[PDB]
RNA sequence: UAGCGAAAUUCCUUGUCGGGUAAGUUCCGACCUGCACGAAAAGCGUAACGACCGGAGCGCUGUCUCGGCGAGGGACCCGG
RNA sequence: UGUCGGCUCGUCGCAUCCUGGGGCUGAAGAAGGUCCCAAGGGUUGGGCUGUUCGCCCAUUAAAGCGGCACGCGAGCUGGGUUCAGAACGUCGUGAGACAGUUCGGUCUCUAUCCGCCACGGGCGCAGGAGGCUUGAGGGGGGCUCUUCCUAGUACGAGAGGACCGGAAGGGACGCACCUCUGGUUUCCCAGCUGUCCCUCCAGGGGCAUAAGCUGGGUAGCCAUGUGCGGAAGGGAUAACCGCUGAAAGCAUCUAAGCGGGAAGCCCGCCCCAAGAUGAGGCCUCCCACGGCGUCAAGCCGGUAAGGACCCGGGAAGACUACCCGGUGGAUGGGCCGGGGGUGUAAGCGCCGCGAGGCGUUGAGCCGACCGGUCCCAAUCGUCCGAGGUCU
């Protein structure tokens, strides 16, 4: 009995493990499986991860662009059966957590504010295409 | 989530630019309305010699919304306004190519036209 | 009717096919079948189900004895489903098979006392216009001298929660064996760690 | 003095029933290992000391 | 209802944290001391906690109890005689046993904090 | 008489017409059958001024749909 | 014996607004008219006015009427109405005056009894005890719409358009829940400004609220979020429809008798419930007298099964009660691991005149959640508790 949480984990089996790292203050797409009609797109949706929210499996978090004017915001089940793929496409530096501030400014202000995360950047670059040499090679 | 009293902003060329929520036709007294939801509104303002005047009292459908709705596989989905369409009391959509994106549970309350007419479906 | 007894671990959601499900995970561990009621010396049928296991330290009372006149591990808490005749052993989660659905009994949470504000919901009075002091009050409570009383029901702020709560037709999404799980959709009463009956329905 | 006020004087039979649950009780205690005095129980008390 | 939360305590904010901080330091000056057996049994954890980091060494840890207690005289004692007794001891740097002796003109239920040994 | 007029004066009265609104017994323009304005108990008008009284719009918000949580001083429990 | 209106909370009637049932129809169908049965539940939001009333906007299944001191001011408001001020019209020589207008104008912290909402203490339940039930009696709930199929069928010239039966989704409401959504989270983290301080730099503390401010936030609590309910089904019945049927050769639903028949009645569902003194029932445990009372029911100190006190605590809680734990122990605190929150601590090296920047580093810190470990503390102990009436 002593470790209802442990128990609970164990329900947890629909977990993922191929998504990748990404923090919040750096852009990303997402692809969603979609229901047209009856059959199944995969529509695609890139945007600023706004704010991860952590909880263990179920743990979420929230993606914002701005499709023809309007701006837009989405969120995802880190764990949901309907994220085929999820590639990031960039890295910034966040200096907060939850960043719901750049709505109320994004523009040319939204972008001197989250500049880039070269640090990380070429951790990306370098131990991914050196991992690569070791499985080419 | 929309309300009566709540504007609206009007995502086509009906020639109305803002409306205010009169009446959320849901049920015989809803409290408030979601995406795919008509309601009727008044034209608080609108563009010179449109097809629609203000004053004109009108009914239209929910499109965006800054409340967050909820997909049934747990996805969520908010746009920055609270935005509207004005339709025929055929409920066919009055004035043609509408703007700015729109949610996909317009699909499943049978709103192709708009769907259809718009510049993306989220 | 089935039924068995367990403890409400917590509660998450897993994915049905490829739509959300939010659950509430029960522990229906293994229960003993300690006295079955006969109508012919009870007046009525059902089972005595016990549940989870005592160091005999505590069960010093002679209980020990009724542990004993059924050759029961003594447990720690016990409870009778009605109208239902198992076989003479052991009960499982294995009674409930997914698809199936169940009512579910829980002592609901305690909230001491209460407002008449959320023990029944009302709407008091104005944040604003005047009175000031009878913001979350309940207001008129009778009339005249006719009735010149109060009825006996008078929705009044009191003790609210702590009470037994059934909530009725909750679906079984999965049930693991392994471990003794039940999986229901999420809206059963009690906090995590309490005690909780879960039986068949009454669809029909 | 303002708004409510008693009717009638309380009976001094039910004013004393009121009083029904109001007596006291001992205060309990107990002999200690230490000294031969009496000290209340999980409590250090003097002429008598403890251990850790 | 409130309180299926956790901690308690009176006074107010500030004013609450200064009583520990306060305690502490005598407690820390004095080894023994006597209050009321909620304050203590309050007091108990927050003394630990500071013990089991003088226990540690960094002078970031150092300044770290240096911002509860506020006398630089008085940390030296903490991690230079009060963390090495400890040192090889989980916790449970800190005792509180009942008094059984009532503050008389509030009828306060008294009890005692000790460096434990 | 001039001027003014459903008025801090209009009973019928929410008078009629127009404006504002989705919808206006209020407000504002107008007409005049003024129950019962009217010329120093002054008539009409007037820039500015007003913790005076009326109507409207923007802004903003627990005023509200409709409530929730939280903090301290009471209220509760023990000693005086 | 405080008076209108509003607000809060309602509850009852039924002469029924809606949903249910039914006869007649100038009822083809759909829709409607009208009468009869039928309170179970339901009976929206805004403009105008102090308003009640009413007109109007947009909806609805519908936007019922009325009683309860025109319910409800020791519950609230105080726009109107009824004081003192001021004004207009208006009457009066005047002082003043007006169901004529107009602006202003002090609504009282403590509930004794009944009643009500909750929660305890006592005694009882003719042995003492631990646990587990029965359900007399009672309470809660009882709403409804839309689209799809049957079928573009019956019906109708057509335009329209069903019964019956079946599926799907929605409004409001109710119980419960924190997974998700979304709030708060008063010191969990971070940043910022003035100042005063430790200790000169760095680092840090107080105060700026009862958090100085700002950004963000777990558990808990919660609704905007989640699940579930209204039935189904059995019985009796209303208006009504009908069988068999006489008085009264026929005829008649009735007089004997029988079947059909409502959101309604009884049950069924969820909650309370043996102070149901008519104190129920089942499983298990304890068991004689040991001492005065001869006769009789009593009395006394010791007892048993067991319980209590005390202490550590708890999604239990005003208090008490309820519940768990008490070393044979993981009950709270500490420590440790995880979860989570914040978002690269300090110190040092490097770059820059400098503010700063970069590495170390997802670092440091770290409440409430999940769990481990006897370091801390629940030590030691005391008191009560049958010996079981008679037929
Ligand atoms: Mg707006
Ligand atoms: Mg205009
Ligand atoms: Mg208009
Ligand atoms: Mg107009
Ligand atoms: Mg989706
Ligand atoms: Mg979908
Ligand atoms: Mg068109
Ligand atoms: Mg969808
Ligand atoms: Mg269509
Ligand atoms: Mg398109
Ligand atoms: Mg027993
Ligand atoms: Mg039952
Ligand atoms: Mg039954
Ligand atoms: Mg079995
Ligand atoms: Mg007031
Ligand atoms: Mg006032
Ligand atoms: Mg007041
Ligand atoms: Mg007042
Ligand atoms: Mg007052
Ligand atoms: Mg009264
Ligand atoms: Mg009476
Ligand atoms: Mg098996
Ligand atoms: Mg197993
Ligand atoms: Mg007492
Ligand atoms: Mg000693
Ligand atoms: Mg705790
Ligand atoms: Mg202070
Ligand atoms: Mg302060
Ligand atoms: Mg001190
Ligand atoms: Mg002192
Ligand atoms: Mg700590
Ligand atoms: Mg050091
Ligand atoms: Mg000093
Ligand atoms: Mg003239
Ligand atoms: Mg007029
Ligand atoms: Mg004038
Ligand atoms: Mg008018
Ligand atoms: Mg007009
Ligand atoms: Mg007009
Ligand atoms: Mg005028
Ligand atoms: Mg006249
Ligand atoms: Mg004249
Ligand atoms: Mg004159
Ligand atoms: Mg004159
Ligand atoms: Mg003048
Ligand atoms: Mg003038
Ligand atoms: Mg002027
Ligand atoms: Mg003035
Ligand atoms: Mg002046
Ligand atoms: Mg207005
Ligand atoms: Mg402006
Ligand atoms: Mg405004
Ligand atoms: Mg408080
Ligand atoms: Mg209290
Ligand atoms: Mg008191
Ligand atoms: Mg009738
Ligand atoms: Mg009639
Ligand atoms: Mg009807
Ligand atoms: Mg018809
Ligand atoms: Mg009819
Ligand atoms: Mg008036
Ligand atoms: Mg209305
Ligand atoms: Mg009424
Ligand atoms: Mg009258
Ligand atoms: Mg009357
Ligand atoms: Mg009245
Ligand atoms: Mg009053
Ligand atoms: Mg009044
Ligand atoms: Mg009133
Ligand atoms: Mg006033
Ligand atoms: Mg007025
Ligand atoms: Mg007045
Ligand atoms: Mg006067
Ligand atoms: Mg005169
Ligand atoms: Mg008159
Ligand atoms: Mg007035
Ligand atoms: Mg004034
Ligand atoms: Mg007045
Ligand atoms: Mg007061
Ligand atoms: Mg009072
Ligand atoms: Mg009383
Ligand atoms: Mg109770
Ligand atoms: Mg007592
Ligand atoms: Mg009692
Ligand atoms: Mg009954
Ligand atoms: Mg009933
Ligand atoms: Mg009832
Ligand atoms: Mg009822
Ligand atoms: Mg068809
Ligand atoms: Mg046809
Ligand atoms: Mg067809
Ligand atoms: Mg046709
Ligand atoms: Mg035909
Ligand atoms: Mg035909
Ligand atoms: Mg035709
Ligand atoms: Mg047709
Ligand atoms: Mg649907
Ligand atoms: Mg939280
Ligand atoms: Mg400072
Ligand atoms: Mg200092
Ligand atoms: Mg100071
Ligand atoms: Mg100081
Ligand atoms: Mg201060
Ligand atoms: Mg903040
Ligand atoms: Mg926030
Ligand atoms: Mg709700
Ligand atoms: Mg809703
Ligand atoms: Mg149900
Ligand atoms: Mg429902
Ligand atoms: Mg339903
Ligand atoms: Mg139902
Ligand atoms: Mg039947
Ligand atoms: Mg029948
Ligand atoms: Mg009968
Ligand atoms: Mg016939
Ligand atoms: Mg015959
Ligand atoms: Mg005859
Ligand atoms: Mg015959
Ligand atoms: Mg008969
Ligand atoms: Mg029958
Ligand atoms: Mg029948
Ligand atoms: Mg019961
Ligand atoms: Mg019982
Ligand atoms: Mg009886
Ligand atoms: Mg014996
Ligand atoms: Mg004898
Ligand atoms: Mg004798
Ligand atoms: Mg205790
Ligand atoms: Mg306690
Ligand atoms: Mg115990
Ligand atoms: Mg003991
Ligand atoms: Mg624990
Ligand atoms: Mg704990
Ligand atoms: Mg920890
Ligand atoms: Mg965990
Ligand atoms: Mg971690
Ligand atoms: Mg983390
Ligand atoms: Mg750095
Ligand atoms: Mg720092
Ligand atoms: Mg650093
Ligand atoms: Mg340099
Ligand atoms: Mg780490
Ligand atoms: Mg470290
Ligand atoms: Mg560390
Ligand atoms: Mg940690
Ligand atoms: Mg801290
Ligand atoms: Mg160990
Ligand atoms: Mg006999």
């Amino acid at each position: 009995m002593n470790r209802g949480a442990l128990i609970k984990l164990v329900e947890s089996r629909y977990v993922r493990t191929d998504l990748p790292e990404f923090r919040p203050g750096d852009t990303v797409r997402v692809s969603y499986k979609v229901k047209e009609g009856n059959r199944t797109r995969i529509q695609d949706f890139e945007g600023i991860v706004i704010r991860i929210r952590r909880n263990g499996f179920n743990t979420t978090f929230t993606v914002r662009k701005v499709s023809y004017g309007v701006g837009v915001e989405r969120i995802f089940p880190l764990h949901s059966p309907l994220i085929q793929k999820i590639d990031i496409v960039q890295r910034g530096r966040a200096r907060r957590a939850k960043l719901y501030f750049i709505r109320n400014l994004s523009d040319r202000e939204i972008r001197r504010k989250l500049r880039a995360d070269r640090k990380r950047i070429d951790k990306d670059r370098a131990a991914e295409r050196a991992a690569k040499e070791e499985v080419q090679k | 989530m929309i309300q009566p009293q709540t504007y609206l902003e009007v995502a086509d060329n009906t020639g109305a630019r803002k409306i205010m929520c009169i009446r959320v036709l849901k049920g015989s007294n809803a409290k408030y309305a979601t995406v795919g939801d008509v309601i009727v509104a008044s034209v608080k303002e609108a563009i010179p010699r449109g097809a629609v005047k203000e004053g004109d009292v009108v009914k239209a459908v929910v499109v965006r919304t800054k409340k967050e709705v909820k997909r049934p596989d747990g996805s969520a989905i908010r746009f920055d306004d609270n935005a509207a369409v004005i339709i025929n009391n055929q409920l066919e959509p009055r004035g043609t190519r509408v703007f700015g994106p729109v949610a996909r549970e317009l699909r499943e309350k049978g709103f192709m036209k708009i769907v259809s007419l718009a510049p993306e479906v989220l | 009717m089935k039924g068995i007894l367990g403890v409400k671990v917590g509660m998450t959601r897993i994915f049905r096919d490829d739509r959300a499900v939010p659950v509430t995970v029960i522990l229906a561990g293994p229960c003993p079948v300690v006295q079955r009621r006969t109508p012919e010396k009870d007046g009525y049928t059902a089972v005595q189900l016990g549940f989870l296991p005592q160091n005999p330290k505590r069960v010093n009372r002679p209980l020990k004895g009724h542990f004993a006149k059924a050759g029961v591990e003594p447990v720690r808490i016990l409870r009778e489903i009605r109208d239902f005749n198992p076989e003479g052993d052991t009960v499982t989660v294995e009674i409930f098979k997914p698809g199936e659905r169940v009512d579910v009994t829980g002592t609901s949470k305690g909230r001491g006392f209460a407002g008449v504000m959320k023990r029944w919901n009302f709407a008091g009075g104005p944040d604003s216009h005047g009175a000031h002091k009878i913001h979350r009050h309940p207001g008129s409570i009778g009339n005249r001298k006719t009735p010149g009383r109060v009825y006996k029901g008078k929705k009044m702020a009191g003790h609210y929660g702590a009470e037994r709560v059934t909530v009725m037709n909750l679906e079984v999404v999965d049930v693991i064996p392994e471990e003794n799980l039940l999986l229901v959709k999420g809206a059963v009463p009690g906090p995590n760690g309490g005690l909780v009956i879960v039986r068949e329905t009454k669809k029909a | 003095a303002k708004h409510p006020v008693p009717k009638k004087k309380t009976s001094k039979a039910r004013r004393d029933a009121r009083r029904s649950h109001h007596a006291l009780t001992p205060p309990i205690l107990v002999p200690c290992p230490e000294c031969k005095a009496m000290k209340p129980p999980h409590t250090v008390c003097p002429e008598c000391g403890y251990y850790a | 209802r409130h309180l299926k939360s956790g901690r308690k305590l009176n006074r107010h904010s500030s004013h609450r944290l200064a009583l520990y901080r306060n305690q502490a330091k005598s407690l820390l000056t004095h080894g023994r001391i006597t209050t009321t057996v909620p304050k203590a049994k309050e007091l108990r954890g927050f003394v630990d906690h500071l013990i089991h980091l003088a226990k540690r060494g960094d002078l970031h840890a150092r300044r770290l109890v240096l911002r509860d207690l506020q006398d630089v005289k008085l940390v030296r004692k903490l991690f230079d005689e009060i963390a090495p007794r400890y040192r090889d001891r989980q916790g449970g740097y800190t005792r509180v046993l009942k008094l059984a002796e009532r503050r008389r003109g509030d009828g306060a239920p008294l009890a005692l904090v000790e460096l434990v040994e």
